[PDB]
């Protein structure tokens, strides 16, 4: 059947503005194993993402983790869209420091 | 104890289109990966060879490359001829050591994300369940004793013997200890007056880790963990909530322990 990814979107330091860090989007859960992700600074998207290659858990269900570069700041917000035959719409979960 | 797997994933789209592609790993680690475009196999750490020869890994290679080749085939013509007429197969197969060079060997086949069948003993089995019309092909498969000798090989010789070499091999990477960075934030709850308290652990290895939020000493047992997510950097990401009243937060703290920490426990107070 067609399972549906849960996204998670974490940063690899303690987030500081100014500072540059890692931002990770752990996409899991889903099925089949065809998906585009996307990571978003501003709404545009962000060219330069290196993504581990996809694997599995002892479930069967894919799992697969994208990261990219970033600098947070103040007013800079960042999010993960995914696309993926399970769903309608894209998915996208907005990076949030406080979280 | 360490869990070896070799997980096989293969699309079929069209009779025109399909592609295999594995990943190995040592728990934690990843050991191998390969690519449907590549006709070898990668290693993703210095010691994926293990302990076995050039010789003996590239017998080991061919192997694989003649099956990958053939699996895609036979599969193929599993499609024309079946069902009333309906692709997403994967394999999960590899070993699991302990104490006293012991291990349970296994093999699954799982089909459009369901498990159907697995190697067991000596002959394939269809598992309770599945599809009536693979009861057959899994017969024509088991008539082909090259292949149940060639698996049982793997399993029961090849899948132990080379891991042992692996861990040898391995030891600095799998008994590496990075230590935790923690912090903190918090963000409203659905519950009016109430705060969510968060305690961000990341870049650990290995992967067990204990993350509480305390009062003094009064380990805080609302305190809700996470899933375990991954860094790219070969690390672990965790993170504790705790739910709380508004300005019930004065006084605490989160705490960590963690192997690499020796005994000298994280805590960041709020
Ligand atoms: C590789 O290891 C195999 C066992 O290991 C497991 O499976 C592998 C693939 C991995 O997953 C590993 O991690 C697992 O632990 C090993 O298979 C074993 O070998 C023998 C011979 O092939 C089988 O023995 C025969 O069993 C039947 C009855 O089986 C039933 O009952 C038993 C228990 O009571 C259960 O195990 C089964 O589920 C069945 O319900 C006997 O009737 C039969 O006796 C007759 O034939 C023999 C000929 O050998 C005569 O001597 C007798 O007189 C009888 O005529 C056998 O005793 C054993 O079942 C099988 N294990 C399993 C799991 O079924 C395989 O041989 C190894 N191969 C190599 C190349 O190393
Ligand atoms: C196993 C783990 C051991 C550890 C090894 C360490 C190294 C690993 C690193 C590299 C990773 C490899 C990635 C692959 C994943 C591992 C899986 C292990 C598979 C072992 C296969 C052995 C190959 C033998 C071989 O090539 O046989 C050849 C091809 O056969 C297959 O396709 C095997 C298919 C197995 C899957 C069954 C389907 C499951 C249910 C389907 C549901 C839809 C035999 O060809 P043949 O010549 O016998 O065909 C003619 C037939 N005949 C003789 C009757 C006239
Ligand atoms: C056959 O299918 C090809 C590959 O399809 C693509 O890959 C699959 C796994 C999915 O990701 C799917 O959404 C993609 O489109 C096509 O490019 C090819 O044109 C198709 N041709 C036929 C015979 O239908
Ligand atoms: C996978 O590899 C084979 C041969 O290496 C090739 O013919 C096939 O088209 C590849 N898969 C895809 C979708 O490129």
């Amino acid at each position: 059947i067609q399972k549906t990814p849960q996204i998670q979107v974490y940063s690899r330091h303690p987030p500081e503005n100014g500072k540059p860090n890692i931002l990770n989007c752990y996409v899991t859960q889903f099925h089949p194993p065809h998906i585009e992700i996307q990571m978003l600074k501003n709404g545009k998207k962000i060219p330069k993402v290196e993504m581990s290659d996809m694997s599995f858990s002892k479930d069967w269900s894919f799992y697969i983790l994208a990261h990219t570069e970033f600098t947070p700041t103040e007013t800079d917000t960042y999010a993960c869209r995914v696309k993926h035959d399970s769903m309608a719409e894209p998915k996208t979960v907005y990076w949030d420091r406080d979280m | 104890n360490y869990t070896f797997r070799c997980l096989q994933m293969s699309s079929f789209a069209n009779r025109s289109w399909s592609r295999t592609d594995s990943v190995v790993w040592l728990g934690d680690l990843q050991t191998h990966r390969w690519s449907n475009d590549s006709a070898t196999i990668s290693f993703t750490k210095p010691w994926s060879q293990g302990k076995l020869s050039n010789q003996q890994w590239e017998k080991l290679q061919h192997m694989f490359q003649v099956y990958r080749v053939s699996f895609t085939r036979d599969i193929q013509e599993l499609v024309k001829m079946m069902s009333p007429k309906e692709i997403e197969i994967q394999l999960s197969a590899g070993c699991e050591m302990y104490p006293g060079n012991a291990s349970e060997s296994f093999l699954h086949v799982a089909f459009q994300g369901k498990y159907v069948v697995r190697f067991w003993g000596t002959s394939w089995q269809t598992v309770p369940g599945a599809p009536s019309w693979l009861d057959l092909p899994i017969k024509v498969l088991n008539a082909d004793q090259g292949t149940s000798a060639t698996v049982q090989m793997l399993l029961n010789d090849t899948c132990p013997l080379f891991v042992r070499g692996l861990l040898e091999a391995g030891k600095s990477d799998l008994e590496k200890q990075e230590k935790p960075v923690a912090w903190l934030s918090s963000v409203p709850s659905s519950a009016h007056g109430h705060r969510q308290l968060v305690c961000h652990v990341s870049g650990f290895y290995p992967k067990p880790v204990w993350v509480m939020w305390m009062r003094g000493d009064q380990e805080q047992q609302g305190t809700h963990r996470g899933d375990f997510l991954p860094n790219a950097d070969e690390t672990w990401y965790l993170q504790a909530t705790l739910d709380v009243e508004a300005g019930e937060e004065a006084g605490l703290a989160c705490r960590v322990k963690h192997s690499s920490l020796g005994g000298q426990d994280i805590i960041l107070y709020w």
